[PDB]
């Protein structure tokens, strides 16, 4: 029934999972989220996550879309990404061309702090750290971005809009109740159609709060409260991928 | 055009949520004073238990520090952690003397809350069999503390057994997600000698020996023993000086590669495992082993 | 041969059944919800011109006394005395002397019977708990034909959750939920069995171990067996007083049945407690010579899923009955019915009327409100949950209209139709008793509290206790369509 | 839309009327119950005096007691069955236990020996 | 949009107005409100306020209700109240009579913390403290209970339910945007048909948040956040209205 996830309810429901932000950064966010939302002409802007660096100066990353339309069977959102070392001032994350988008997936290890860092890869190729961060955010968003099913609907002119009459998802424990963001409302694609053991759901029947954690990307959490229909998600931790999933499970 | 998820008719609470209700009641009982309960068959009140006299640390204070740093659990969970520590230390059946909150381990079905406590009467440790590395008795380097683990704050609280060098050596070989329950096979190969609880205890041992620290100069190391006496002349550093890793030191003894804090040498030659010499007791975090270099 | 009680009362040819080889079972089972606390109920006392026509002595006792075995024996002995006097006056011969000896024998029998009658009449006045409202309610219920009872009450989730899943202090006695109900039912059982019949009234208990407690989790299997043994001992102390718990021969008299209700299966499996209760239900032979006599005559289970019931069968546990929720509008557990039909174990059906919500009222009424409160129902939030599971108040209105039409077709209350539907599916009904001028309201009858309107008749109707159903094929089709 | 508002109001009024009708029917039933109970209480003394089948008091004895009560009344108010019975038990001719015994014998119904042919 | 007001949102937006709760009480509410909600059949149960006492054990009062009907030309919410001294255990707050409330009105100053006290009034009368507390709470509840206008709507069977298609109050810096819950949705009676100087409204247009303070009862605060479309009200202080209001304006 909600139209945009709160930044306070997300931090409250995901505090236990370690998805927390500093109090000073929380106040700075509360002040400087609308400023960037108006400076960029975006109708929706929410905090996407927080990535750890070799310094204490983690990257806070917020995403925001202005239009969201159906295109070749994919719900394409025209997202813009912004980063900030502190909660006050935001900078932009320019998209990455395919050559460097493939030369950035081979660079591993947790990032440094200064976004003006050049990695050198193999003749030597110089790649900016902001490109690597953009690649990691794109990979996590492709693999993970999760919303409850039927929470979006298709109107005339083929635009995906929130379902104002969404009554909630029965059986919140089941993974079938949740879907990726880029799945069309008509298609019956959910997280069940992913790999069998890559999503863990723990549901408290009493308080009516379900919690979905990504095991392929260990730092992605998504909560869904059903008594009042409120769902949110956050990624906290480094952006690296968990390759050896078969051994761990 | 009727939308897909028009309406649903569910009961107020699912009929299969007794466990969640019990966990919620246990966590709510942490607050306030226990109201006196009158006995059945009469109106005489049942006298409450005489509490135990224990020792602990400031949990609201370090909850505030961790909230200011933006790490750890929420400030609404550190208060419940304080109350759970108080309940554990207040119980008479399991007599503790000091309590401390270790942390929280995630899992695929439940999570583990861990408290490290010393008891007023250590239990019995079976003697090490022949041909194996001798076990460290209670109070020594690896078994100084006895750990308690629960699923939800408050509620039931089991005691993890001791840890043997075999378990520590076997834990360094495997890499698992914790299923969340305490009776679960860790691995078939590499073989692990025990169920989930033994793996959790070995992980706790390694983490505690690796990542439990105190500000530099707070303690003084015993000249010939391995004890730390509080330094009376310690002058605190202020502000961002406690962000540099050179100003911290390891509060617990280094865990050797053998599976013990101190190597056990056979009596005559020795292998290189037995000649494993470690660092000074109060070892600075600056003089630590860096991670291997990555591709970038 | 049919049940004599049900023969005279309803002209029913139904033969009496037996839950176990020793204990019988009534066609309908009474779940007993206390209206108030046991402390506020065990303290009630019936003891308050030269003639009071409204005094309880001339009104309640004359009815409660004629129903006792000594008085019936006295009347029968007087009848035989008058008869044999008639024949001995007629005969006047050598056989008249033997017949006069028979008259003297029946005279001394009359003497001792009258002494017992005076004894029981005095026993009426020297105890306060007798002749109260609730005691009379249960006495009338038992005399109606439903002699079996079931301890129950407000339960998860509509009750105090600290009294279920809370940690008691160490000094507390080992008393669990549904405690005072056992004491009240035991008091009623002892009073009724003193008035009439040695074992007339049955009683089926309920064991609800708090598997989430610290002691249960940290203890293990020895803790579980100790806990169930302690519960059995306390239940024996409740049903039978400290005196009389053992037979004069020295062998303890066992309980009738213990119902195990499990809260969570992924937390702790019920195998140890089931084995312990089985061992308490069996007597350990030694050579032959009985040792460790049985304390429980049988074991039943509550609301276990079909797979768990099958797993309990596969472990040798002698399960004798299972109670599930299966009404004319709720059919969520069909597999359990088939499994019990295959393995030949009785099944009990709680619900049926959705808590009195299929009554004459609510036909066009708005949904009941918890904060405002409804008193004709037993649990308002439970009734709303039943409504939501049915689908809504509109669907319930449609179903109730259909049921009311079916009822008016024959001339029965709208609830006997649901109860007969439950009986037709094989399961035994489980109706909640009603209190305090609402007596017999669970069967639909109204204004049945006073003797002036009832005339001693039970607040039930014959078609419910009948071997042949009164539901025609169209009615069966409609009720099946209700779903 | 105006008609929809009117129909919604009418439906709500109909449900409220149904609730009120049920309440008043219950009240009427309770009142009739009280009337029956009061009538029975009023009737009881005459019943226990002159219509019990196991005769607590013989007709001659009760009529003699009533005549004596009338004589003592005229020397001084009208005789009442309750007054006659109360005076009779104060005289001691009829005890409470006899009343209870005869009433229980009657309440036995057809099973009573009086209803038995002999 | 929202189904129920969120306690953390209320405490976050009313922090400036001085309506605050202690940390222990906050956590205890978080863990204990659902338990009492599910113990009864109440679909809704939320914190109503915090009355100050003399010993130091403040009275936390919560109210709940199941269904919201319309009857005799008004919205009649059948409410039930609970009180507590600590956030853990909730006890019932019994309703009082009429003459008992008239006598309630004559007790001034903050009531003491102990719920076993008795006040003496005048032939002498004994007034329990719980009766006084309930009298004050019902007085404040009757006087001021704000929801944004047309945030609810009628339906079939004539029950006042939330309006899932609520567009948002237009011009929310004015009292015509807010209304008492008892006022029916269709009717035009709003927060402007009462006295001219017993309500104050502050508005931040950039963040789009409105704060409505009651001046008749100086402890009643309300927020409406337009971007999230979330509203909520709280009371902090003793249940005394300032009769000397005119000299204050």
């Amino acid at each position: 029934v909600q139209l945009e996830p709160n930044i306070t309810l997300v931090l409250k429901h995901l505090a236990s999972c370690g998805a927390v932000v500093s109090a000073e950064q929380q106040a700075a966010l509360d002040h400087s989220i609308p400023i960037k939302r108006i400076e960029a002409g975006l109708r929706s802007l929410t905090l996407w996550g927080r990535l750890t660096t070799l310094n204490g100066k983690d990257y806070l990353v917020a995403e925001g879309y202005n239009v969201a339309s159906s295109k070749e069977g994919a719900a394409v959102y025209e997202t813009k990404y912004f980063y900030s070392q502190d909660g006050a001032r935001w900078s932009d994350l320019q998209p990455v061309d395919s050559e460097t988008a493939t030369r950035c997936a081979r660079i591993k290890g947790m990032l440094s702090g200064d976004p003006a860092k050049n990695y050198e890869l193999e003749l030597v190729f110089q790649i900016p750290e902001l490109a690597v961060l953009r690649c990691r955010v794109d990979a996590i968003a492709t693999a993970t971005s999760v919303i409850p099913t039927d929470s979006t609907i298709l109107n005339a002119a083929s635009q995906v809009v929130p379902n104002r009459l969404f009554a909630g998802a029965a059986y919140p424990e089941k993974l079938e109740s949740y879907q990726h963001r880029f799945s069309l409302p008509g298609s019956g694609v959910t997280l069940s159609q992913d790999l069998r053991g890559t999503w863990a759901v723990q549901y408290d029947a009493f308080k009516g709060v379900a919690q979905v954690r990504s095991l392929l990307f260990p730092g992605y959490f998504f909560y869904y409260a059903a008594n009042e229909l409120t769902w949110g998600s956050l990624y906290v931790g480094d952006g690296l991928r968990n390759n050896d999933l078969i051994f761990m499970l | 055009s009727t939308p897909p998820a028009a309406n649903l008719s569910v009961p107020l609470v699912p009929a299969a949520s007794a466990a969640a209700a019990a966990a919620a009641v246990a966590k709510a009982s942490l607050f306030g004073d226990p109201e006196p309960v009158l006995d059945p068959e009469s109106g005489e009140p049942i006298d409450p238990d005489a509490p135990n006299e224990f020792e602990c640390e400031d949990v609201e204070g370090d909850g505030d520090l961790l909230d200011g740093l933006g790490v750890g659990l929420g400030r609404q969970e550190m208060y419940a952690a304080m109350l759970a520590v108080k309940r554990l230390g207040e119980d008479a059946k399991r007599g503790v003397s000091t309590v401390r909150f270790f942390g929280k381990f995630f899992g695929t079905q439940a999570d583990y809350y861990v408290f490290e406590t010393t008891l007023q009467s250590n239990p019995d440790m079976p003697e090490a069999p022949e041909g194996t590395i001798p076990l460290e008795p209670y109070g020594e380097g690896v078994n100084a503390y006895i750990y308690f683990v629960s699923n939800t704050l408050g509620g039931p609280l089991q005691q993890l057994p001791y840890v043997t060098p075999e378990q520590i050596k076997a834990s360094r070989l495997l890499r698992r997600y914790l299923t969340g329950r305490l009776d679960a096979p860790v691995s078939a190969f590499p073989a692990f000698p025990g169920n989930e609880a033994n793996y959790l205890r070995a992980l706790i041992a390694r983490i505690s020996a690796a990542t439990v620290c105190c500000p530099r100069g707070f303690f003084t190391a015993d000249d010939d023993s391995a004890e730390l006496s509080a330094n009376d002349e310690w002058v605190p550093l202020k502000g961002r000086e406690m962000a540099l890793p050179v100003n911290w030191s390891h509060r617990y003894a280094h865990l050797k590669g053998q599976g013990r804090t101190v190597t056990h040498k056979r009596d005559p030659f020795w292998t290189a495992e037995e000649m494993e010499a470690g660092p000074p007791p109060l070892a600075t975090l600056d003089t630590d082993a860096p991670l291997p270099a990555a591709t970038g | 041969a049919p049940d004599p009680v049900l023969n005279e009362l309803y002209g029913s040819e139904r033969p009496a059944v037996e839950l176990l080889p020793g204990v019988p079972l009534s066609p309908i089972v009474n779940s007993c919800w206390l209206p108030a606390d046991a402390k506020a109920m065990l303290a009630e006392s019936w003891i308050p011109p030269a003639f009071e026509a409204a005094a309880p002595e001339y009104n309640e006792l004359v009815r409660r006394l004629a129903k006792t075995a000594p008085f019936r024996k006295w009347n029968e002995l007087t009848i035989q005395a008058k008869q044999l006097e008639q024949e001995v006056a007629g005969l006047k011969g050598p056989d008249a002397e033997a017949k006069q000896a028979e008259l003297e024998n029946v005279k001394v029998q009359i003497a001792d019977a009258e002494a017992a009658v005076a004894e029981v009449k005095q026993s009426f006045s020297d105890d306060p708990l007798s002749l109260t409202g609730w005691m009379q309610a249960l006495t009338d219920l038992a005399d109606g034909g439903m002699t079996t009872f079931e301890v129950s009450g407000q339960g998860w989730p509509y009750c105090s959750l600290r009294q279920l899943f809370g940690e008691m202090p160490s000094a507390a006695p080992p008393a669990g939920f549904f405690d005072g109900v056992e004491r009240v039912l035991g008091t009623f059982k002892r009073r009724y069995e003193k008035e009439r019949g040695p074992g007339s009234v049955q009683l089926m208990l309920k064991l609800a171990p708090n598997v989430f407690s610290d002691a249960w989790s940290t203890g293990g299997a020895p803790a579980a067996v100790a806990a169930v043994e302690a519960y059995v001992e306390r239940a024996r102390a409740n049903v039978f007083g400290p005196d009389g718990g053992v037979t004069p021969e020295g062998v303890p008299e066992p309980l009738d049945l213990v119902q195990l209700v499990w809260w969570d299966f992924a937390a702790a499996d019920p195998l140890p407690v089931l084995k312990a209760l089985q061992r308490m239900a069996t007597d350990q032979l030694q050579v032959v010579s009985v040792s460790e006599p049985k304390k429980i005559r049988g074991i039943g289970l509550v609301d276990f899923p079909a797979d768990r019931l099958k797993a309990a069968i596969q472990a040798g546990v002698p399960i004798t009955c299972v109670q599930v929720e299966h009404s004319v509008l709720v059919r969520s557990a069909q597999p359990v019915l088939d499994l019990c039909a295959k393995y030949g174990i009785k099944v009990l059906a709680r619900g049926g009327t959705l808590g009195g919500l299929l009554s004459a009222k609510y036909l066009g009424a708005p949904p009941p409100d918890p904060v405002r409160g409804d008193a004709d129902l037993d649990s308002v939030p439970g009734c709303l949950d039943a409504v939501n599971n049915v689908g809504g108040w509109a669907r319930l209105q449609a179903a109730l209209a259909v049921i009311k039409g079916i009822a008016d077709k024959h001339g029965v209350k709208p609830e006997t139709v649901a109860l007969r539907w439950q009986i037709d599916a094989g399961c035994f009904p489980l109706v909640t008793t009603r209190w305090s001028s609402r007596v017999w309201r669970q069967f639909g009858y109204e204004g049945w509290s006073s003797f002036e309107v009832s005339g001693g008749r039970p607040g039930v109707d014959g078609p419910l206790f009948q071997v042949e159903s009164f539901l025609d094929v169209e009615d069966v089709r409609a009720l099946a369509g209700l779903a | 839309l105006a008609a929809n508002r009117s129909t919604l109001a009418d439906k709500a009024a109909s449900t409220a009327a149904t609730v009120d009708a049920w309440a008043e029917r219950q009240a009427k039933m309770e009142a009739e119950l009280q009337g029956k109970e009061l009538e029975a209480v009023r009737r009881r003394p005459t019943f226990v005096l002159r219509e019990l089948k196991p005769a607590v008091a013989s007709a001659d004895a009760v009529e003699a007691a009533a005549a004596e009560l009338t004589a003592q009344a005229e020397e001084a108010k009208e005789v009442t069955d309750i007054d006659i019975l109360s005076y009779m038990m104060d005289k001691g001719a009829i005890t409470k236990d006899a009343i209870i015994q005869a009433l229980a014998v009657h309440a036995l119904g057809d099973k009573a020996y009086t209803n038995h042919p002999a």
